[PDB]
DNA sequence: ATCAATATCCACCTGCAGATACTACCAAAAGTGTATTTGGAAACTGCTCCATCAAAAGGCATGTTCAGCTGATTCAGCTGAACATGCCTTTTGATGGAGCAGTTTCCAAATACACTTTTGGTAGTATCTGCAGGTGGATATTGAT
Protein backbone atom coordinates (compact mmCIF):
# COMPACT_ATOMS: atom_id res chain seq x y z
CA UNK A 1 0.00 0.00 0.00
CA UNK A 2 2.19 2.52 -1.33
CA UNK A 3 1.99 6.26 0.06
CA UNK A 4 3.86 9.44 -1.23
CA UNK A 5 5.22 11.11 1.84
CA UNK A 6 3.56 14.37 1.66
CA UNK A 7 -0.11 12.56 1.49
CA UNK A 8 1.02 11.59 5.00
CA UNK A 9 0.14 15.32 5.61
CA UNK A 10 -3.30 13.37 6.00
CA UNK A 11 -7.37 15.51 5.59
CA UNK A 12 -7.78 15.53 9.50
CA UNK A 13 -4.48 17.07 10.18
CA UNK A 14 -4.83 20.00 7.78
CA UNK A 15 -8.66 20.05 9.32
CA UNK A 16 -7.01 20.23 12.65
CA UNK A 17 -4.42 23.04 11.88
CA UNK A 18 -7.80 24.96 10.23
CA UNK A 19 -9.35 24.59 13.29
CA UNK A 20 -6.71 26.29 15.29
CA UNK A 21 -7.04 28.98 12.59
CA UNK A 22 -10.64 29.28 13.38
CA UNK A 23 -12.03 27.55 10.40
CA UNK A 24 -15.49 26.71 10.20
CA UNK A 25 -16.16 25.34 6.44
CA UNK A 26 -13.38 23.69 4.39
CA UNK A 27 -13.13 23.42 0.57
CA UNK A 28 -11.80 19.92 -0.77
CA UNK A 29 -9.10 21.52 -2.71
CA UNK A 30 -8.00 23.01 0.36
CA UNK A 31 -6.12 19.88 1.60
CA UNK A 32 -3.82 19.50 -2.20
CA UNK A 33 -3.43 23.42 -1.88
CA UNK A 34 -2.23 23.24 1.78
CA UNK A 35 0.47 20.37 1.06
CA UNK A 36 2.04 22.26 -2.13
CA UNK A 37 2.20 25.31 0.43
CA UNK A 38 3.73 23.68 3.57
CA UNK A 39 6.48 21.94 1.03
CA UNK A 40 7.68 25.57 0.08
CA UNK A 41 7.39 26.63 3.71
CA UNK A 42 9.88 23.66 4.22
CA UNK A 43 12.32 23.79 0.95
CA UNK A 44 12.64 27.33 1.68
CA UNK A 45 13.91 26.80 5.53
CA UNK A 46 15.49 23.56 5.11
CA UNK A 47 17.83 24.66 2.34
CA UNK A 48 19.05 27.27 4.58
CA UNK A 49 19.32 24.78 7.69
CA UNK A 50 21.51 22.07 5.19
CA UNK A 51 23.46 25.16 3.79
CA UNK A 52 24.51 25.78 7.78
CA UNK A 53 25.09 22.14 8.33
CA UNK A 54 27.67 21.94 5.51
CA UNK A 55 29.19 25.07 6.28
CA UNK A 56 30.07 22.94 9.83
CA UNK A 57 31.16 20.39 8.08
CA UNK A 58 28.15 17.83 10.09
CA UNK A 59 25.85 15.10 8.89
CA UNK A 60 23.44 15.79 11.46
CA UNK A 61 21.31 18.79 11.21
CA UNK A 62 20.95 20.48 14.30
CA UNK A 63 18.19 22.31 16.11
CA UNK A 64 20.57 25.59 15.95
CA UNK A 65 21.05 24.67 12.19
CA UNK A 66 16.82 25.34 12.13
CA UNK A 67 16.49 27.93 14.40
CA UNK A 68 19.24 30.29 12.01
CA UNK A 69 17.24 29.41 9.51
CA UNK A 70 14.13 30.37 10.75
CA UNK A 71 15.84 33.93 12.02
CA UNK A 72 17.12 34.63 8.69
CA UNK A 73 13.66 33.65 7.11
CA UNK A 74 12.29 36.64 9.05
CA UNK A 75 10.61 33.54 11.27
CA UNK A 76 12.01 33.68 14.65
CA UNK A 77 11.39 30.59 17.01
CA UNK A 78 11.72 30.38 20.85
CA UNK A 79 12.25 27.05 22.87
CA UNK A 80 15.22 25.33 20.73
CA UNK A 81 18.43 27.49 21.72
CA UNK A 82 19.66 30.56 20.75
CA UNK B 1 36.89 69.06 2.21
CA UNK B 2 36.31 65.78 3.11
CA UNK B 3 36.62 62.78 0.72
CA UNK B 4 33.61 60.98 -0.28
CA UNK B 5 34.45 57.37 -2.21
CA UNK B 6 32.13 55.60 -3.88
CA UNK B 7 31.84 52.44 -6.47
CA UNK B 8 30.69 54.57 -9.62
CA UNK B 9 34.16 54.07 -11.48
CA UNK B 10 34.11 50.47 -10.81
CA UNK B 11 30.29 51.02 -11.96
CA UNK B 12 31.13 52.60 -15.19
CA UNK B 13 34.28 50.25 -16.02
CA UNK B 14 31.69 46.96 -16.05
CA UNK B 15 29.24 49.26 -17.77
CA UNK B 16 31.42 50.13 -20.77
CA UNK B 17 32.46 45.88 -21.02
CA UNK B 18 28.55 45.08 -21.30
CA UNK B 19 27.06 47.84 -23.21
CA UNK B 20 29.84 49.94 -24.89
CA UNK B 21 28.00 52.55 -26.38
CA UNK B 22 25.47 52.93 -23.43
CA UNK B 23 25.32 55.66 -20.40
CA UNK B 24 24.41 56.28 -16.96
CA UNK B 25 22.65 59.27 -15.56
CA UNK B 26 23.84 60.00 -11.90
CA UNK B 27 21.25 59.29 -10.22
CA UNK B 28 21.04 55.71 -11.67
CA UNK B 29 24.29 55.83 -10.86
CA UNK B 30 23.93 56.93 -7.17
CA UNK B 31 21.33 53.85 -7.02
CA UNK B 32 24.04 51.31 -8.70
CA UNK B 33 26.07 52.48 -5.52
CA UNK B 34 23.73 52.29 -3.01
CA UNK B 35 22.87 48.54 -4.77
CA UNK B 36 26.29 47.70 -3.92
CA UNK B 37 26.40 49.10 -0.79
CA UNK B 38 23.66 46.85 0.18
CA UNK B 39 24.38 43.80 -1.11
CA UNK B 40 27.85 44.18 0.81
CA UNK B 41 26.62 44.59 3.69
CA UNK B 42 24.05 41.85 3.32
CA UNK B 43 26.91 39.62 2.50
CA UNK B 44 29.35 40.95 5.54
CA UNK B 45 26.00 40.85 7.82
CA UNK B 46 25.22 36.77 7.07
CA UNK B 47 29.51 36.30 7.12
CA UNK B 48 29.65 37.57 10.37
CA UNK B 49 26.99 35.98 12.02
CA UNK B 50 28.10 32.64 10.45
CA UNK B 51 31.39 32.80 12.09
CA UNK B 52 29.96 34.03 15.42
CA UNK B 53 27.94 30.82 15.15
CA UNK B 54 30.65 28.40 14.53
CA UNK B 55 32.87 29.81 17.13
CA UNK B 56 35.34 31.68 14.46
CA UNK B 57 37.05 35.11 14.70
CA UNK B 58 37.87 34.63 11.02
CA UNK B 59 35.91 35.53 8.09
CA UNK B 60 37.55 33.86 5.04
CA UNK B 61 36.33 33.55 1.73
CA UNK B 62 34.27 30.15 2.76
CA UNK B 63 32.53 32.17 5.25
CA UNK B 64 31.72 34.63 2.15
CA UNK B 65 30.44 31.65 0.06
CA UNK B 66 27.74 30.17 2.48
CA UNK B 67 26.71 33.90 3.03
CA UNK B 68 26.05 34.23 -0.95
CA UNK B 69 24.33 30.50 -1.22
CA UNK B 70 22.18 31.59 2.31
CA UNK B 71 21.57 35.50 0.65
CA UNK B 72 21.31 35.27 -3.02
CA UNK B 73 18.16 33.13 -4.99
CA UNK B 74 19.12 30.00 -7.09
CA UNK B 75 21.05 30.68 -10.13
CA UNK B 76 22.34 34.35 -9.00
CA UNK B 77 24.07 31.99 -6.25
CA UNK B 78 25.46 28.98 -8.60
CA UNK B 79 27.11 31.82 -10.70
CA UNK B 80 28.01 34.36 -7.91
CA UNK B 81 29.79 30.84 -6.52
CA UNK B 82 31.77 30.53 -10.00
CA UNK B 83 32.75 33.78 -10.23
CA UNK B 84 33.96 34.44 -6.52
CA UNK B 85 35.75 30.68 -6.34
CA UNK B 86 37.59 31.56 -9.98
CA UNK B 87 38.60 34.99 -8.92
CA UNK B 88 40.37 33.48 -5.51
CA UNK B 89 41.84 30.47 -7.57
CA UNK B 90 43.35 32.76 -9.68
CA UNK B 91 44.09 35.19 -6.93
CA UNK B 92 45.85 32.33 -5.03
CA UNK B 93 48.70 31.50 -7.89
CA UNK B 94 49.37 35.03 -8.77
CA UNK B 95 52.17 36.03 -6.28
CA UNK C 1 -31.11 7.77 16.25
CA UNK C 2 -28.99 11.21 17.09
CA UNK C 3 -26.70 13.71 14.18
CA UNK C 4 -25.46 17.01 14.91
CA UNK C 5 -26.32 19.72 12.27
CA UNK C 6 -23.04 20.69 10.07
CA UNK C 7 -21.09 23.62 11.35
CA UNK C 8 -22.05 22.20 14.80
CA UNK C 9 -19.01 20.00 15.69
CA UNK C 10 -17.10 22.32 13.36
CA UNK C 11 -17.22 25.09 16.00
CA UNK C 12 -16.83 22.35 18.96
CA UNK C 13 -13.29 21.66 17.35
CA UNK C 14 -12.06 25.61 16.96
CA UNK C 15 -12.56 25.84 20.62
CA UNK C 16 -11.23 22.48 21.49
CA UNK C 17 -8.04 23.08 19.23
CA UNK C 18 -7.95 26.95 20.37
CA UNK C 19 -7.74 25.92 24.01
CA UNK C 20 -4.82 23.70 23.69
CA UNK C 21 -0.86 23.58 22.24
CA UNK C 22 -0.19 19.87 20.97
CA UNK C 23 1.26 19.77 17.45
CA UNK C 24 -1.80 18.63 15.07
CA UNK C 25 0.50 16.45 12.68
CA UNK C 26 1.29 13.44 13.26
CA UNK C 27 5.34 12.99 14.49
CA UNK C 28 6.60 10.13 11.72
CA UNK C 29 4.64 11.59 8.28
CA UNK C 30 6.10 14.73 9.06
CA UNK C 31 9.52 13.66 10.48
CA UNK C 32 9.52 11.70 6.50
CA UNK C 33 8.36 14.72 5.03
CA UNK C 34 11.25 16.67 6.28
CA UNK C 35 14.10 14.11 5.53
CA UNK C 36 12.81 13.53 1.81
CA UNK C 37 12.77 17.42 1.16
CA UNK C 38 16.36 17.47 3.01
CA UNK C 39 17.81 14.38 0.84
CA UNK C 40 17.36 16.67 -2.51
CA UNK C 41 19.81 19.34 -0.99
CA UNK C 42 22.18 16.52 0.63
CA UNK C 43 22.37 12.90 1.21
CA UNK C 44 22.69 10.55 4.30
CA UNK C 45 21.67 13.37 6.37
CA UNK C 46 20.66 12.69 10.39
CA UNK C 47 18.68 15.05 12.03
CA UNK C 48 18.66 15.74 16.26
CA UNK C 49 15.00 14.65 17.15
CA UNK C 50 15.19 18.62 18.42
CA UNK C 51 15.48 19.92 14.85
CA UNK C 52 12.69 17.93 13.20
CA UNK C 53 10.54 19.25 16.75
CA UNK C 54 11.50 22.64 15.61
CA UNK C 55 10.73 22.49 12.13
CA UNK C 56 6.97 21.40 13.21
CA UNK C 57 6.95 23.63 15.50
CA UNK C 58 7.63 26.40 13.14
CA UNK C 59 5.52 24.93 10.10
CA UNK C 60 2.40 24.64 12.30
CA UNK C 61 2.54 28.12 13.34
CA UNK C 62 3.33 29.27 9.78
CA UNK C 63 -0.16 27.22 8.74
CA UNK C 64 -2.39 28.34 11.29
CA UNK C 65 -1.38 31.63 10.68
CA UNK C 66 -2.01 31.43 7.42
CA UNK C 67 -5.23 29.63 7.73
CA UNK C 68 -6.28 33.15 9.83
CA UNK C 69 -5.42 35.37 6.79
CA UNK C 70 -7.17 32.97 4.64
CA UNK C 71 -10.41 32.72 6.77
CA UNK C 72 -10.23 36.77 6.68
CA UNK C 73 -9.92 36.38 2.66
CA UNK C 74 -12.94 34.05 2.56
CA UNK C 75 -15.24 36.62 4.89
CA UNK C 76 -14.41 39.48 2.74
CA UNK C 77 -15.87 37.78 -0.12
CA UNK C 78 -18.69 37.02 1.66
CA UNK C 79 -18.17 33.32 1.91
CA UNK C 80 -17.52 31.05 5.08
CA UNK C 81 -15.67 28.59 2.89
CA UNK C 82 -11.98 28.46 2.73
CA UNK C 83 -10.76 28.12 -1.07
CA UNK C 84 -7.27 27.87 -2.51
CA UNK C 85 -7.82 31.50 -3.91
CA UNK C 86 -8.65 32.54 -0.78
CA UNK C 87 -5.04 31.05 0.60
CA UNK C 88 -3.35 32.01 -2.89
CA UNK C 89 -4.42 36.00 -2.17
CA UNK C 90 -3.28 35.83 1.56
CA UNK C 91 -0.08 34.69 0.35
CA UNK C 92 0.40 37.34 -2.92
CA UNK C 93 0.08 40.06 -0.35
CA UNK C 94 2.09 38.61 2.34
CA UNK C 95 4.35 39.28 -0.64
CA UNK C 96 5.39 35.24 -0.77
CA UNK C 97 4.32 35.47 -4.36
CA UNK D 1 53.52 46.59 -8.15
CA UNK D 2 50.32 44.80 -9.22
CA UNK D 3 46.78 45.54 -7.57
CA UNK D 4 45.25 42.77 -5.84
CA UNK D 5 42.61 43.42 -8.39
CA UNK D 6 44.85 43.04 -11.63
CA UNK D 7 46.42 39.86 -9.71
CA UNK D 8 42.62 38.36 -9.47
CA UNK D 9 41.43 39.57 -12.25
CA UNK D 10 38.58 41.74 -11.27
CA UNK D 11 37.83 45.45 -12.27
CA UNK D 12 36.22 46.06 -8.50
CA UNK D 13 38.62 47.08 -5.77
CA UNK D 14 40.04 44.46 -3.63
CA UNK D 15 41.80 46.58 -1.76
CA UNK D 16 38.54 49.08 -0.85
CA UNK D 17 36.95 45.97 0.02
CA UNK D 18 39.33 44.64 2.09
CA UNK D 19 39.44 47.57 4.11
CA UNK D 20 35.76 48.15 5.00
CA UNK D 21 35.65 45.03 6.09
CA UNK D 22 38.12 45.51 8.70
CA UNK D 23 35.81 49.22 9.64
CA UNK D 24 32.65 47.11 9.41
CA UNK D 25 33.28 45.22 12.40
CA UNK D 26 32.43 41.99 11.78
CA UNK D 27 34.40 39.63 12.92
CA UNK D 28 38.12 40.09 14.79
CA UNK D 29 39.97 39.18 11.32
CA UNK D 30 39.33 39.11 8.33
CA UNK D 31 41.18 35.87 5.60
CA UNK D 32 43.29 37.27 2.50
CA UNK D 33 40.28 35.21 -0.26
CA UNK D 34 37.27 37.20 1.73
CA UNK D 35 37.71 40.51 -0.06
CA UNK D 36 38.52 38.74 -3.12
CA UNK D 37 35.66 36.68 -3.23
CA UNK D 38 33.20 39.28 -2.32
CA UNK D 39 34.26 41.84 -4.85
CA UNK D 40 33.89 38.96 -7.45
CA UNK D 41 30.27 38.53 -6.01
CA UNK D 42 29.80 42.56 -5.50
CA UNK D 43 31.33 42.67 -9.54
CA UNK D 44 29.34 39.96 -10.91
CA UNK D 45 25.52 41.14 -9.61
CA UNK D 46 26.13 44.94 -11.47
CA UNK D 47 27.33 43.28 -14.87
CA UNK D 48 24.35 41.46 -14.40
CA UNK D 49 22.07 44.31 -13.11
CA UNK D 50 23.88 46.66 -16.27
CA UNK D 51 23.60 44.27 -18.91
CA UNK D 52 19.55 44.01 -18.27
CA UNK D 53 19.17 48.08 -17.62
CA UNK D 54 21.32 48.43 -20.76
CA UNK D 55 18.57 46.35 -22.35
CA UNK D 56 15.94 48.54 -21.77
CA UNK D 57 17.25 51.73 -22.44
CA UNK D 58 17.89 50.09 -26.13
CA UNK D 59 14.02 48.80 -25.97
CA UNK D 60 13.59 52.51 -25.14
CA UNK D 61 15.64 54.00 -27.97
CA UNK D 62 17.31 55.59 -25.05
CA UNK D 63 21.34 56.03 -25.16
CA UNK D 64 21.57 56.84 -21.33
CA UNK D 65 20.82 54.53 -18.77
CA UNK D 66 17.77 56.34 -16.21
CA UNK D 67 16.51 55.02 -12.84
CA UNK D 68 13.15 54.17 -14.43
CA UNK D 69 15.95 51.36 -16.99
CA UNK D 70 17.66 50.11 -13.52
CA UNK D 71 13.54 49.16 -12.33
CA UNK D 72 12.33 47.44 -15.51
CA UNK D 73 15.29 45.16 -15.35
CA UNK D 74 14.95 44.19 -11.60
CA UNK D 75 11.05 44.29 -11.84
CA UNK D 76 10.99 42.24 -15.26
CA UNK D 77 13.64 39.49 -13.91
CA UNK D 78 12.51 36.84 -11.14
CA UNK D 79 15.67 36.24 -9.15
CA UNK D 80 16.68 39.87 -8.80
CA UNK D 81 13.00 41.00 -8.17
CA UNK D 82 13.26 38.81 -5.33
CA UNK D 83 17.11 39.62 -4.02
CA UNK D 84 15.64 43.32 -4.13
CA UNK D 85 12.15 42.34 -3.24
CA UNK D 86 12.02 44.78 0.27
CA UNK D 87 14.04 47.76 -1.82
CA UNK D 88 12.38 50.71 -3.74
CA UNK D 89 14.25 52.66 -6.75
CA UNK D 90 13.28 55.80 -6.28
CA UNK D 91 12.20 57.23 -10.21
CA UNK D 92 11.75 53.76 -10.86
CA UNK D 93 7.85 53.40 -11.09
CA UNK D 94 6.23 50.46 -11.76
CA UNK D 95 5.69 47.63 -14.44
CA UNK D 96 2.24 48.17 -16.85
CA UNK D 97 -0.04 45.99 -15.59
CA UNK D 98 -4.08 45.82 -15.44
CA UNK D 99 -5.93 43.41 -13.97
CA UNK D 100 -7.99 41.26 -16.81
CA UNK D 101 -11.48 42.21 -15.40
CA UNK D 102 -10.90 45.69 -15.77
CA UNK D 103 -10.67 45.80 -19.38
CA UNK D 104 -13.74 46.86 -21.50
CA UNK D 105 -16.68 44.40 -23.32
CA UNK D 106 -16.10 40.93 -22.67
C1' DA E 1 -43.48 24.30 24.53
C1' DT E 2 -41.29 18.43 26.42
C1' DC E 3 -37.70 15.40 26.12
C1' DA E 4 -33.83 12.63 25.52
C1' DA E 5 -29.19 12.11 23.85
C1' DT E 6 -24.52 13.51 24.67
C1' DA E 7 -21.35 17.06 25.57
C1' DT E 8 -19.33 19.62 29.22
C1' DC E 9 -18.27 21.08 34.01
C1' DC E 10 -16.28 20.28 38.37
C1' DA E 11 -14.52 17.99 42.87
C1' DC E 12 -11.65 14.77 44.27
C1' DC E 13 -7.70 11.03 43.76
C1' DT E 14 -2.93 9.90 42.83
C1' DG E 15 1.85 8.09 40.36
C1' DC E 16 5.46 10.00 38.36
C1' DA E 17 7.70 12.98 35.06
C1' DG E 18 9.68 16.70 35.73
C1' DA E 19 11.07 20.04 38.86
C1' DT E 20 14.36 21.19 42.70
C1' DA E 21 17.54 21.21 46.60
C1' DC E 22 22.75 20.24 48.02
C1' DT E 23 27.26 18.99 48.04
C1' DA E 24 32.40 18.97 46.20
C1' DC E 25 34.87 20.90 42.16
C1' DC E 26 37.11 22.97 38.97
C1' DA E 27 37.92 25.89 34.81
C1' DA E 28 36.74 29.63 33.83
C1' DA E 29 34.72 34.17 34.11
C1' DA E 30 34.51 38.39 36.78
C1' DG E 31 36.93 41.40 39.49
C1' DT E 32 40.99 44.13 41.45
C1' DG E 33 45.33 46.80 40.62
C1' DT E 34 49.03 49.56 37.39
C1' DA E 35 51.00 50.75 33.11
C1' DT E 36 49.39 52.83 28.40
C1' DT E 37 46.60 54.12 24.62
C1' DT E 38 43.22 57.21 22.29
C1' DG E 39 38.62 58.65 21.15
C1' DG E 40 35.91 62.51 20.98
C1' DA E 41 34.18 67.09 23.29
C1' DA E 42 35.28 71.85 22.97
C1' DA E 43 36.58 75.64 20.91
C1' DC E 44 37.12 78.24 16.58
C1' DT E 45 35.66 79.28 12.00
C1' DG E 46 35.34 78.43 6.63
C1' DC E 47 31.45 78.13 3.74
C1' DT E 48 27.48 74.86 2.04
C1' DC E 49 22.75 75.03 1.53
C1' DC E 50 18.49 75.99 3.99
C1' DA E 51 14.58 79.27 4.81
C1' DT E 52 12.67 82.87 2.80
C1' DC E 53 10.65 85.64 -0.41
C1' DA E 54 8.68 87.83 -5.26
C1' DA E 55 6.81 86.71 -10.00
C1' DA E 56 5.37 83.45 -13.21
C1' DA E 57 3.00 79.13 -14.84
C1' DG E 58 -0.58 75.44 -14.65
C1' DG E 59 -3.52 72.10 -11.82
C1' DC E 60 -7.55 72.08 -8.55
C1' DA E 61 -12.31 72.78 -6.95
C1' DT E 62 -16.95 72.67 -8.02
C1' DG E 63 -21.78 71.34 -9.99
C1' DT E 64 -24.20 68.96 -13.16
C1' DT E 65 -25.43 64.76 -15.49
C1' DC E 66 -26.48 59.81 -15.99
C1' DA E 67 -23.95 55.06 -17.08
C1' DG E 68 -23.37 51.29 -15.05
C1' DC E 69 -21.89 49.13 -10.72
C1' DT E 70 -23.10 47.31 -6.10
C1' DG E 71 -25.89 45.04 -3.04
C1' DA E 72 -30.41 42.91 -2.17
C1' DT E 73 -33.51 39.11 -3.38
C1' DT E 74 -34.53 34.70 -4.55
C1' DC E 75 -33.55 29.98 -5.79
C1' DA E 76 -31.85 25.40 -7.25
C1' DG E 77 -28.34 22.39 -7.26
C1' DC E 78 -23.73 21.04 -5.70
C1' DT E 79 -20.65 19.93 -2.25
C1' DG E 80 -18.81 19.42 2.05
C1' DA E 81 -20.21 18.02 7.37
C1' DA E 82 -21.49 14.37 9.95
C1' DC E 83 -21.38 9.67 10.87
C1' DA E 84 -19.23 4.61 13.11
C1' DT E 85 -14.97 0.92 13.25
C1' DG E 86 -11.61 -2.52 12.48
C1' DC E 87 -7.51 -1.87 9.41
C1' DC E 88 -3.28 -0.31 9.55
C1' DT E 89 -0.05 3.26 10.44
C1' DT E 90 2.09 5.67 14.27
C1' DT E 91 3.80 5.54 18.92
C1' DT E 92 6.45 3.62 22.43
C1' DG E 93 10.25 1.72 24.18
C1' DA E 94 14.53 -1.31 24.04
C1' DT E 95 19.26 -1.57 21.85
C1' DG E 96 23.53 -1.49 18.84
C1' DG E 97 26.74 2.21 16.62
C1' DA E 98 27.68 6.78 14.15
C1' DG E 99 29.33 11.02 14.69
C1' DC E 100 29.36 15.10 17.54
C1' DA E 101 32.20 17.14 20.54
C1' DG E 102 36.41 17.66 23.76
C1' DT E 103 41.45 17.91 23.58
C1' DT E 104 46.19 18.74 22.14
C1' DT E 105 49.00 20.03 18.53
C1' DC E 106 51.83 22.89 15.41
C1' DC E 107 52.33 25.92 11.21
C1' DA E 108 50.12 28.72 7.32
C1' DA E 109 48.34 32.58 7.67
C1' DA E 110 46.89 36.09 10.59
C1' DT E 111 48.26 40.96 12.59
C1' DA E 112 51.54 44.62 13.42
C1' DC E 113 54.41 47.82 11.74
C1' DA E 114 57.29 51.28 8.92
C1' DC E 115 58.93 53.70 4.84
C1' DT E 116 57.39 53.87 -0.50
C1' DT E 117 54.62 54.06 -4.13
C1' DT E 118 50.02 54.82 -6.41
C1' DT E 119 45.56 56.56 -7.17
C1' DG E 120 40.87 57.94 -6.43
C1' DG E 121 38.63 62.01 -5.38
C1' DT E 122 37.91 67.23 -6.23
C1' DA E 123 38.23 71.51 -8.04
C1' DG E 124 38.89 74.89 -11.21
C1' DT E 125 37.92 75.86 -16.08
C1' DA E 126 36.51 73.99 -20.71
C1' DT E 127 33.77 71.86 -24.72
C1' DC E 128 30.40 68.22 -25.77
C1' DT E 129 25.81 65.77 -26.26
C1' DG E 130 21.37 63.09 -25.25
C1' DC E 131 17.09 64.00 -24.96
C1' DA E 132 12.99 66.71 -22.98
C1' DG E 133 9.42 69.47 -24.48
C1' DG E 134 7.72 72.12 -28.51
C1' DT E 135 5.82 71.73 -33.01
C1' DG E 136 2.71 70.10 -36.87
C1' DG E 137 0.85 66.54 -39.14
C1' DA E 138 -0.41 61.48 -40.55
C1' DT E 139 -2.89 57.14 -37.97
C1' DA E 140 -5.93 55.05 -34.28
C1' DT E 141 -9.58 54.41 -30.93
C1' DT E 142 -14.12 55.20 -29.29
C1' DG E 143 -18.94 55.81 -29.10
C1' DA E 144 -23.28 57.78 -31.50
C1' DT E 145 -26.28 55.96 -34.87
Amino acid sequence: VLRDNIQGITKPAIRRLARRGGVKRISGLIYEETRGVLKVFLENVIRDAVTYTEHAKRKTVTAMDVVYALKRQGRTLYGFGG
Amino acid sequence: KTRKESYAIYVYKVLKQVHPDTGISSKAMSIMNSFVNDVFERIAGEASRLAHYNKRSTITSREIQTAVRLLLPGELAKHAVSEGTKAVTKYTSAK
Amino acid sequence: PHRYRPGTVALREIRRYQKSTELLIRKLPFQRLVREIAQDFKTDLRFQSSAVMALQEASEAYLVALFEDTNLCAIHAKRVTIMPKDIQLARRIRGER
Amino acid sequence: AKTRSSRAGLQFPVGRVHRLLRKGNYAERVGAGAPVYLAAVLEYLTAEILELAGNAARDNKKTRIIPRHLQLAVRNDEELNKLLGRVTIAQGGVLPNIQSVLLPKK
